[PDB]
RNA sequence: CACCAACUUCCUAAACUUAAAUUGGGUUAAUCUAUAACUUUAUAGAUGCAACACUGUUAGUAUGAGUAACAAGAAUUCCAAU
């Protein structure tokens, strides 16, 4: 049953936490300076591996915590609650930045893996389905696409107008939870028994730790729900204020399993669109983007 | 069409030649919000008499009365005609400024005569096309 | 004119803390990029517009001193320059004026 | 004259267990005199009640009555203490718990008139009382739904109870 | 802070994006408005044959101004200009639904910018495929001459020489009045034209220049049945039967360009 | 072809008969003295000894009321500047 695996994934996730807190004794401090743009130079003195950016911003105050996103940590993007580990210079980005390039990429992974999560729930747990992998398209394309090869049983099954609108309600459900997005490096060896049944989720482990010297994998988990992360990730999924998932392309090799590409759009709360250019946005989301 | 200001009819186009005399010297002056907008279509007709020419009698009859100081009477056919002989309108820029705090809070602005010497003004800025929605929007652009 | 009696405190007390009698909240606020400060979307920030006019003012002393004297407004352009720019010949037939400070770095 | 509110702020807790909640941080503050009425400046503290410390100062940063630039300064003595003295460890985790004002010694004078007529002229001061807890505000208050007035009063007319008989 | 921000369609867009946001608008309104140029072409409900008692539809059109409009006899007689713009059938109520004793269509014309308007607005009226309109008024129709929605209603529907009844806002003026709902009864229609749907009324109509009118057939008791020398249900562009003149005269009118009157 | 309704009346416990100037009798708050008492009491002897009301007197604070009401020519390069 699905529920046992989440059971199981979340406590590994659990235990991997104690055994990061356990690694690091006592509290070490670290002389982190504010490079940012707005009060810059400021030196704070945190914790390591236990303070985060957000707390920066809680110290200074709330509407850095508000309009930050995400944070560059020596000219590196770092999420929101990521733990510091070193001193370092440290800016806030935004939404609004002039280059968010780097924030549209958080925000398209972060969006994506939010639609797995409703895929694999949706779905009641006596069909099969398997999550393959987030493709990574531009923003440029309208939508963000996500893969999943269902079962044998639902070869003939395309969701409806009312299906869509299903898989909607469970994004916006979670949007309103509001889910951190809890953020783990994890060894391939731990990352591939977590999802050992899911072989096409192994693959991109292997990819993962094939990359970098270590096997170390980026994992994110939004409550029960784990998965791998090519890049860092939205501090919480209440950023997104409109979420739609446009349309669902099966794709044309569908022997061993149907593998399904579902095309969605989503807007962050600091950008609002209005109502016809959402609808618009909308329909030029409903055509496949392949990835080039 | 017209703002009920001044003592009497005179006193306002008085007041408008004072605050007239005082932007052709300076050409960036503060006043109240109201003030600013209501002599802001003078300043650009103004312009326009400028640019009809030095050698109109009628610009010179206006433009004695209006500029107390005699001296700004070359500076408008010599300074401000060529300069906005490009520009067909526009001459003026008027933007809120935070109300005074002199206890009485009246709406402030600033008015100045574009293509001065003077620092530029901190005006507003629209965001770039870089955002993630203008993205967005650049993408539906390239697909139509 | 007075009422015909005392108003109570608890009827003096009701009519003041009527919600139209309160103090209303403003949503409007926003913070200012160039000065780090907060600003009104209608607004324009002053922190940084305090600048411009201190410089102008101070531009404004230093052509008050080069005329020398009352109704003496050019004929001719004016154009500012600071320490390190120099005329040049597009600057020729225009009022030049000097600044002993360097080219600031938000005025171009 | 009595100035308690600052000895509430004296007050120190006995040392918490180590099997104790960290306890909430708790600021009194107050201005004793101030040239104005306070029932102008209650009106400032009855908005302000329960919203946080950065809400607050952009609040009175573009309001116009005096008093609010009162308060702003207030404000941001006491947040300044709260963390020099308080242990408040984030600006921004404030809120205004309490905010109220008193009333203070005036002083009296005749009000003379041109014509022969004279006033009760009067100088009014005042005290403003506020206690900040580090924190964020609660949250806000959720209006009953139809469903939970609905089960209320079944539940009354259960716990009715008959009135004397055996 | 954590809490809500005012924004406005603008606050966000480029300069090059707000080009192309009002390209886009444009192209949107003129394929909405083009889509439903034809109305019996889209299914239209069954047209039925007049009977007495039938009550047409009524239309919203904008009060341009007055003018003055000679006679064949030389008279000259002040003439009020409307001028019907984008109207269109939005929502159709059933008789029981609405009022046991007629049923109600509603009409909106005067299109309107979607930037500042509800969302709410916007969605019944992409359910309805036209833009938005500025009023919505509900006109009492006989199941008979019921009409689908979505078909555009022209100023061709009234005829020159046929009373009107026209009822609109009058000018507020302020505390000292007006901005009230008043109806003029009896007014006769001296031209219409086709082109511009501009329909030339007797007599003045309450309201500044430029004010929506709500304008529905005369319900004096002599003019009780009209309706039966005129399109029953309403005048169809789309079917074509007789193409109407441009200019629509009546008879008594002595038209530009007619030779100079003289009164033998 | 009845019932209701008063402390009228009966009943258990008790009680022993219904306007107001005027008239007889028994107590008592408070303060001080005599002599005692000793968490605030007794017996005697005393008195500037008890106030919602004298066009009473003094002080505090309300209400009307945050109401009536009130105020400085313009710009700038600046209040002993233009
Ligand atoms: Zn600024």
């Amino acid at each position: 049953s699905p529920t046992e695996l989440t059971e199981m994934r979340n406590d590994l996730f659990n235990r991997e936490k104690s055994r990061q807190l356990s690694l690091t004794p006592r509290t070490e401090k670290i002389e982190v300076k504010h490079v940012g743009k707005t009060d810059p130079g400021t030196v704070f003195v945190m914790n390591k591996n236990i303070s985060t950016p957000y707390s920066c911003a809680m110290h200074l105050s709330e509407w850095y915590c508000s309009k930050s996103i995400l944070a560059l940590v020596d000219g590196q993007p770092w999420d929101m609650y990521k733990p510091l580990t070193k001193s370092c210079e440290i800016k806030f980005l935004t939404f609004k930045d002039p280059d968010p390039k780097e924030v549209n990429k958080a925000y398209w992974r972060s969006c994506a893996m939010m639609l797995g999560c409703v895929i694999e729930r949706a779905f009641k747990d006596d069909y099969v389905v398997s999550l393959v992998r987030a493709p990574e398209v531009p923003v440029i394309a309208g939508a963000f696409c996500y893969d999943v090869t269902l079962d044998k049983r639902l070869d003939e099954w395309m969701p409806t107008k009312e299906n869509l609108r299903s898989f909607t309600k469970d994004a916006h459900a979670l949007i309103y939870r509001d889910l951190p997005f809890e953020t783990l490096d994890v060894d391939a060896r731990v990352a591939l028994e977590i999802f050992q049944h899911n072989k096409y989720k192994v693959d991109f482990i292997e990819e993962k730790a094939s990359q970098n010297p270590e096997r170390i994998v980026k994992l994110h988990r939004i409550g029960d729900f784990i998965d791998v992360s090519e890049g860092p990730l939205i501090p919480r999924t209440s950023v997104c204020f409109q979420y739609e998932v446009s349309a669902v392309h099966n794709l044309n090799p569908s022997q061993p399993n149907l593998i399904r590409r579902f095309q969605g759009l989503s807007l962050p709360t600091h950008l609002r669109a209005q109502f016809t250019i959402w609808d618009k946005l909308v329909e030029r989301s409903r055509k496949m983007v392949t990835e080039d | 069409v017209y703002r009920r200001l001044g003592l009497g009819p005179e006193s306002r186009i008085h007041l408008l030649r004072n605050l007239l005399t005082g932007l052709v010297r300076h050409e960036r002056i503060e006043a109240t919000w109201a003030r600013a907008d209501e002599m802001r279509g003078y300043a650009e007709k103004l312009i326009d008499y400028g640019k009809l020419g030095d050698t109109n009698e009628r610009a010179m009859r206006m433009a004695d009365f209006w500029l107390t100081e005699k001296d700004l009477i070359p500076k408008l056919f010599k300074v401000l005609a060529p300069r906005f002989q490009g520009q067909n309108g526009n001459y003026t820029r008027m933007l809120q400024i935070p109300n005074r705090k002199e206890q009485d809070r009246a709406k402030m602005a600033v008015i100045e005569y574009k293509g001065n010497y003077l620092p530029p003004l901190p005006l507003p800025h629209r965001d770039s096309n870089l955002t993630l929605l203008n993205q967005l929007l650049l993408g539906l652009q390239q697909d139509l | 004119a007075a009422p015909k009696n005392r108003r109570t405190i608890e009827v003096n007390r009701c009519r003041r803390r009527n919600p139209q009698k309160l103090i209303k909240i403003k949503n409007n606020i926003d913070i200012c990029p160039e000065c780090g400060h907060l600003k009104q979307k209608h607004v324009l920030c002053g922190y940084c517009y305090e600048k411009v006019r201190q410089e102008t003012t101070k531009i404004r002393q230093q052509i008050g001193a080069q005329e020398g004297g009352p109704f003496r407004a050019p004929s001719v352009e004016t154009m500012v320059l600071y320490t390190g720019e120099k005329p040049s010949e597009k600057d020729q037939g225009k009022r030049i004026v000097e600044r002993n400070i360097k080219r600031p770095s938000w005025f171009t | 004259i009595s100035r308690k509110w600052e000895k509430k702020n004296k007050i120190v807790y006995p040392p918490q267990l180590p099997g104790e909640p960290r306890r909430p941080a708790e600021i009194y503050h107050c201005r004793r005199q101030i040239k104005y009425s306070k029932d102008k400046m209650w009106y400032l503290a009855k908005m302000i009640r329960g919203m946080s410390i950065d809400q607050a100062l952009a609040q009175l940063e573009f309001n116009d009555k005096k008093g609010a630039q009162i308060i702003k300064e207030v404000l941001l003595e006491a947040q300044d203490m709260a963390v020099r003295d308080h242990n408040v460890e984030f600006r921004s985790n404030l809120h205004i718990a309490e905010s109220t004002s008193g009333r203070g010694q005036c002083l009296k004078r005749i009000r003379y008139h041109g014509r022969g007529r004279f006033g009760i002229m009067e100088k009014v001061y005042c005290h403003y009382f506020v206690k900040l807890v580090e924190g964020p505000p609660p949250p806000p208050e959720v209006p009953k739904t139809a469903v939970d007035h609905a089960k209320d009063y079944i539940q009354q007319l259960r716990s009715r109870t008959i009135i004397h008989t055996l | 802070l954590h809490s809500k921000s005012s924004t406005w369609w603008d606050e966000h867009l480029s300069e090059e994006n707000l080009s192309f946001v009002k390209q886009l608008v444009s192209d949107e309104n003129k394929t909405q408005l083009t889509s439903k140029l034809n109305p019996l072409k889209d299914e239209p409900w069954p047209l039925h044959p007049w009977e007495p008692g039938s009550f047409r539809v009524g239309l919203i059109a904008l009060k341009l101004g007055m003018m003055p409009l000679w006679t064949k006899d030389g008279q000259k007689h002040a003439v009020t200009l409307l001028q019907v713009q984008d109207c269109h059938v939005l929502k159709y109520t059933p008789k029981e639904d609405h009022n046991g004793k007629i049923a109600a269509l509603t009409v909106g014309g005067k299109t309107v910018s979607r930037f500042y308007k509800p969302d709410s607005r916007l969605e019944f009226y992409r359910d309805l495929g036209l833009p938005p309109k500025q009023i919505h008024k509900i006109f009492h129709v006989t199941d008979n001459a019921v009409i689908k929605p979505g078909t555009p209603l022209y100023a061709a529907h009234f005829r020159p020489g046929q009373y009107v009844d026209v009822t609109a806002k009058t000018i507020g003026k302020g505390f000292q009045m007006g901005n009230q709902n008043r109806t003029v009864y009896g007014l006769k229609v001296w031209r219409v034209n086709t082109k511009h749907n501009i329909i030339y009324v007797n007599g003045s109509v309450p309201g500044h220049k430029n004010c929506l009118v709500k304008i529905k057939d005369s319900t004096l008791p002599a003019y009780k049945d009209s309706c039966k020398n005129l399109p029953f249900p309403t005048y169809f562009p789309d079917g074509d039967e007789e193409e109407l003149p441009e200019d629509l005269f009546d008879e008594s009118v002595w038209q530009p360009s007619e030779p100079s009157i003289t009164f033998a």
